[PDB]
């Protein structure tokens, strides 16, 4: 992913030309959405298609295939973000029992407020 | 040709050879990569021969061969014989030599028209596709 | 850290948003930090705070993404801002790449905040305070004959004056 | 630089005007010094870094920046002073050592501290000619003694760590400049330079030195000159191979042209009744050049330009030529054995690669090689391929083959019996090359002929691994050949899966297999780290330092390899691994290895059993959460395959019973299993029992037992024949056609009539 963006950045860095437009700073999925300046309509369309696939996979109630596609492509940020509205499973009473109270957070109130 | 009229990037001119040349100039007037020998008035000789073969104008093909004197190799006589023979009689030894030349060299050029023309002349395989799979 | 953050919010405000976020991440606050973030326009950090509070899966995923980026050789063009905020999120003070790139977040400020970050983001929450302080000692001392990657506890009036110290 | 100087100057001016705080200036003097150095304010940066050092005497980065600013300005004394202070406060720093060395060299005041920093930088990373040129500029103040000390330090660093290839190259260049051809030749002819012949620049320098030696000393021509020329041509071939493996085309074409010119000159010099090792060397180099031309043709075809499906003919011809080129039969002429071994190894590797490429590109056609030989064996075709390779360059007079005549020379047919020996010989060189191992595994999987992985590991590692043959363990310091084979099968399957996914994403017109330089790396960072840790454990323990991390990675990988902690894995890949282990056990005859394979398969089946119930209940399919594996949806198991998986598990249990010895238990298990493979295994067990009975004495009493065993096996054979006649899918489901069944039936009906 980000092949065209990387090529444009390389051209701008090696020849001072090839980025006569609102360019980006970093190659992160949150950098343009934070700087409020987009880039490449083809990349936006590909991201829209990937989000369509993620929505079709999540609506069915699946997560394994979702993270599989995330690891295959490279957009696991959505799967990493969609894991904050959970809650700890307080059931551990000793050390021999497996640690299952690690998923979730007590800040679900501020999460749903945001 | 009738749709492209006359005053539109060298329109159709009366005569079979002139109509074929006008159709070639309408389709691809620029020199296609993979040119050999010379050209007829700056037009692709291989594409012209392919268009003449596809149209079936054997007299126009003969006219093109007669016009391409120094713009081609030593296969003008073979082209003339292939055009004049309805049963395709251009010497079995010459046909085998052309087939061997096509199987050896003419197998990766950037000229699909020239490749198809050489394949048709040498009588190789049963189907040779280059760039015709496009709703045509 | 309440007094520290309440005297530091007056030194860094709107125009100092980068250093304000850095101080918030080094302190480990949630309430006023998320309030200021949602008042300014920082929704990514507000959404990621809950995922950071517990569950090291997101941290491992971000570390794997950083490793993939270092392998693809894009850190030369990616600014140090995202790298250092990802390092602060993971818990490491200094990150070393395969291209002689050392991204430091400067965790040698206050030993209390350093130990808090090491206990929260660095070490898992299932580690006791004894193991946490042992790991901190191995960090700012030596484990196999390397360099200390932390700070040494000193009196507050002693940190004001400089002393001949090194990375040995 | 990323920010504008004027912009950052305006920013710092606004920051100083909005709140002029000397306390904040002193506390951020380091960042202020960096900003001033970026905006070109040396005095302001120096003042800021001085205030920062005065308020906090920590972090040698401030002293380093102050020394850099002083060096940029002009105060070299204070610059080198701050640099030495920073390097003494810090443990070590390559940049600091280089800066101190260059400052001392510019000041022409040689001291011991600079030499100590240079030695530390060499112990850290002795690469790059910068260290060599700094040592030269430091020791040039003495002269002959300085050069002797430089050579001694270079030799000491090379003995400490073999990584001074560029240093040796620059030393040879300095010798050539100072007119030391004999010393350069003596340094190049060292026995330790054979392992360092993997650098294009070093090999080119060696070739140039040998050419200069030949041009200077030409009055003699004996074994020394022959060895010099042989080493020069070997280095040229290595340059060609490295330039082809690289991602460039221009240098590869230049190296190919140089090699063609050298081969033409060698042929012209040999053409005069010569029967020695020179002819064998020329044949081996011709085969290597043919393989190189085939690789170049494949690379230029796999670039979305020409017809990749039509460019197979010249590559196939070159591979067939390199395969038909024979190998040096022992030693033709004694003397060049040190080079003869490398030549034989390269010939074996070239033959194996050419055979694999031919068998993967022929698409199962045997007449393809004959058609290629018939349609490409003339001067016209030779000139055509030469012009296509060298881009309309090097004609018949420049090529070694253009001067001769082609009369349809016969070639050799690639055979599996020879390819097995070629692979066994190439594994000794591929020892430690995970990419080469994965490539060979993929080639053999595509060829549908899997050699014994036990013999593979035995040929790879000549020694016995530490604490091998372990079924279930929890110690990372105890790997085993079972886990090694499991990991090899897993990485081969994941590479095949990735290649199939890429082919389905791109276009279905992709070739069957791709070379290693085209496939680049066939592993991941964690996989390479685990392979290095396994290699270290085989070569006895790990290196001090990262041994803890290596053991942790080994344990984390073994937790998933030995099916210790269930983290989520697909059943299809595990079933494939179990089938591969069963095939490897059936291919061998050892009892202990077969027992270990059966035990591992039974453990895998018992670990998969709790996962088979989730598929019948219509649940979710697990996936590998570790970044090690890359398996996806290409190897999946549907709901209707649970019965087949249970039948395979029962067959595995019955085979375990048969290998252990409980023949009655294996027989009743196969009888309970309602599969045709179960009846086939029952017939096989009956035939094995009959053979074991017949192997002993055959008087007049065991004949009844032999006859009843023959009848028991003939009953199952007849029922299998009836099932096959009722449904033709029985022969397809059985791993063996009806031909062997009919042969065994005829053998039984012929042996039933015997009377001892």
């Amino acid at each position: 992913y980000w092949e065209n963006t990387l090529h444009t950045l390389k051209q701008r860095s090696m020849l001072s030309l090839g980025s006569s437009r609102p360019l980006v700073s970093e190659l992160d999925p949150d950098a343009p959405i934070r700087q409020k300046l987009p880039l490449d309509d083809l990349d936006r369309e590909d991201d829209i298609r990937l989000l369509k696939y993620l929505f079709t996979l999540i609506r069915a109630g699946m997560t394994d295939e979702a993270q599989r596609l995330c690891k295959r492509c490279g957009q696991a940020w959505r799967a990493a973000t969609l894991e904050g509205w959970k809650l700890y499973h307080d059931a551990n009473i000793n050390g021999g029992t497996e640690l299952q109270a690690v998923e979730g957070n007590p800040y679900r109130c501020v999460w749903k407020t945001c | 040709v009738f749709a492209n009229l006359q005053q539109a990037q060298l329109g159709g001119v009366p005569g079979t050879y002139n109509l074929v040349r006008s159709f070639l100039n309408i389709r691809l007037p620029t020199p296609i990569p993979g040119l050999q020998d010379g050209e007829i008035e700056g037009y692709p000789v291989w594409a012209l021969i392919y268009y003449c073969m596809r149209c079936g104008d054997l007299m126009a093909a003969q006219q093109v061969v007669n016009r391409a004197q120094h713009q081609l190799g030593d296969f003008k006589n073979c082209f003339q014989e292939y055009i004049h023979n309805k049963d395709r009689r251009l010497s079995p030894t010459t046909e085998n030599k052309l087939r061997l030349h096509y199987r050896r060299a003419v197998r990766a050029s950037t000229d699909p028209y020239k490749r198809a023309v050489y394949c048709i002349i040498g009588r190789c395989d049963v189907s040779d596709n280059h760039s015709e799979v496009a709703d045509k | 850290a309440q007094e520290r953050i309440e005297e530091e919010v007056s030194l860094y405000g709107p125009e100092r948003h980068i250093e304000a976020v850095f101080s918030y991440l080094t302190g480990g606050r949630i309430s006023d930090a998320c309030r200021l973030a949602q008042k300014s326009g920082d929704h990514r950090l507000s959404l990621l705070l809950s995922q950071m509070v517990g569950s090291q899966e997101v941290r491992d995923l971000i570390t794997l993404q950083l490793v993939d980026w270092n392998k693809l050789q894009v850190d030369h063009y990616i600014q140090e801002e995202r790298l250092r905020v990802f390092c602060l999120l993971s818990g490491t003070p200094v990150w070393r790449s395969s291209d002689n790139r050392s991204i430091n977040v400067c965790s040698q400020l206050d030993w209390k905040r350093t130990l808090g970050i090491h206990l929260w983001y660095m070490l898992p929450p299932t580690a006791t305070v004894a193991q946490a302080l042992h790991m901190y000692e191995q960090a700012f001392q030596e484990q196999e004959g390397g360099e200390p990657y932390a700070c040494y506890p000193l009196p507050p009036y002693l940190e004001d004056c400089g002393f001949s110290f090194g990375d040995d | 630089m990323r920010r504008s100087k004027a912009e950052i100057q305006r920013y710092v001016e606004n920051a100083q005007n909005s709140a002029s705080s000397p306390r904040e200036k002193s506390m951020k003097g380091f960042l202020f010094a960096r900003l001033y150095y970026e905006a070109k304010e040396y005095e302001l940066a120096k003042r800021s870094v001085s205030s920062y050092i005065s308020v906090q005497e920590r972090d040698p980065k401030a002293h380093r920046f102050l020394g850099q600013l002083f060096e940029i300005e002009g105060n070299v004394e204070k610059a080198v002073g701050c640099y030495k202070r920073s390097l003494e406060l810090n443990p070590t720093q390559k940049d600091l050592t280089l800066r101190i060395a260059e400052l001392i060299c510019t000041l022409n005041i040689k001291d011991g501290r600079a030499e100590y920093w240079v030695e530390r930088a060499s112990k850290l990373f002795p690469g790059s000619p910068e260290i060599y040129r700094l040592k030269e500029q430091l020791l040039s103040s003495q002269g002959e003694a300085g050069w002797n000390q430089l050579f001694d330090l270079i030799q000491a660093e090379l003995f400490a760590r073999p990584n001074d290839v560029y240093v040796n190259l620059k030393l040879v260049d300095l010798f050539l400049s100072n007119q030391r051809l004999e010393e350069a030749v003596l340094h190049c002819l060292k026995p330790e330079r054979r392992a360092l012949r993997t650098d294009i620049e070093w090999c080119s320098c060696v070739v140039r030195v040998f050419k200069e030696y030949l041009a200077s000393k030409q009055g003699q021509k004996n074994t020394n000159m022959r060895m010099i020329t042989k080493e020069l041509l070997l280095a040229q071939c290595d340059v060609v191979f490295l330039t082809l493996s690289k991602k460039d085309v221009q240098k590869s074409k230049e190296a190919l042209e140089r090699f063609d010119q050298a081969l033409l000159s060698v042929k012209q010099s040999v053409s005069g009744t010569d029967a020695s090792d020179l002819s064998v060397t020329f044949y081996e180099m011709r085969g290597h050049y043919y393989m190189h031309a085939g690789t170049l043709l494949l690379k230029m075809a796999q670039s979305c330009e020409v017809q990749w499906k039509a460019l197979i003919e010249p590559a196939a011809l070159c591979y067939l030529l390199a395969y038909q080129v024979p190998k040096p039969k022992s030693k033709p002429v004694k003397g060049d054995d040190n080079g003869q071994g490398f030549l034989e190894e390269l010939a074996f590797d070239r033959q194996s690669k050419s055979g694999h490429l031919l068998l993967t590109l022929s698409h199962g056609k045997q007449n393809f090689i004959s058609e290629i030989i018939e349609t490409f064996a003339n001067q016209c075709g030779q000139s055509i391929l030469l012009k296509f390779l060298f881009e309309d360059n090097l004609s018949m007079q420049d090529s070694f083959m253009g001067s001769d005549d082609i009369s349809y020379v016969e070639n050799r047919v690639p055979d599996l019996s020879e390819l097995s020996q070629h692979d066994n010989g190439s594994l000794r060189i591929h020892n430690g090359d995970l990419q080469h191992l994965t490539w060979l595994g993929l080639q053999w999987h595509f060829l549908s002929t899997l050699p014994p992985l036990r013999k593979w590991l035995k040929q790879i590692f000549p020694r016995v691994p530490q604490e091998t043959s372990r079924l279930e363990s929890n110690i990372p310091e105890s790997i085993c050949l079972l886990d090694l084979e499991v990991f090899l099968l897993a990485v081969v399957q994941t590479s095949y899966l990735q290649l199939q996914d890429n082919n389905t994403t791109a276009d279905p017109n992709r070739p069957r297999c791709l070379p290693l330089p085209i496939c680049k790396q066939l592993f991941t960072d964690r996989q390479r780290s685990w392979w290095d840790a396994v290699y270290s454990l085989i070569t006895k323990k790990a290196l001090p330092g990262t041994s803890a991390k290596l053991r942790s990675v080994i344990q984390h990988d073994l937790t998933t390899l030995r099916a210790q902690e269930k983290h989520g894995l697909q059943p299809a890949v595990l079933v494939n691994w179990a089938r591969g282990l069963h095939k490897t056990g059936y291919s061998l005859n050892s009892f202990y290895d077969q027992k270990e394979y059966m035990g591992r398969c039974v453990h895998y089946w018992k670990k998969l059993l709790p996962l088979l119930d989730l598929v019948k209940q219509k649940k979710s399919i697990p996936e590998p959460v570790d970044p090690l594996f890359k398996h996806f949806h290409n190897k999946d198991i549907k709901v209707s395959e649970v019965k087949d998986l249970e039948d395979e598990a029962c067959i595995a249990f019955a085979t375990l019973d048969l290998v252990d010895g409980k023949t009655e238990d294996a027989i009743i298990a196969f009888e309970s299993v309602k599969n045709v493979v179960a009846y086939w295994n029952l017939a096989l067990i009956y035939q094995r029992k009959a053979e074991e009975i017949e192997n002993d004495c055959l008087p007049a009493e065991e004949q009844e037992e032999f006859q009843e065993c023959l009848l028991k096996c003939k009953g199952f054979l007849k029922m299998i024949c009836d099932e096959y006649s009722a449904y033709p899918s029985i022969a397809t489901s059985l791993p063996v056609p009806v031909e062997t069944v009919f042969e065994m039936l005829d053998s039984v009906k012929q042996s039933l009539g015997e009377a001892m």
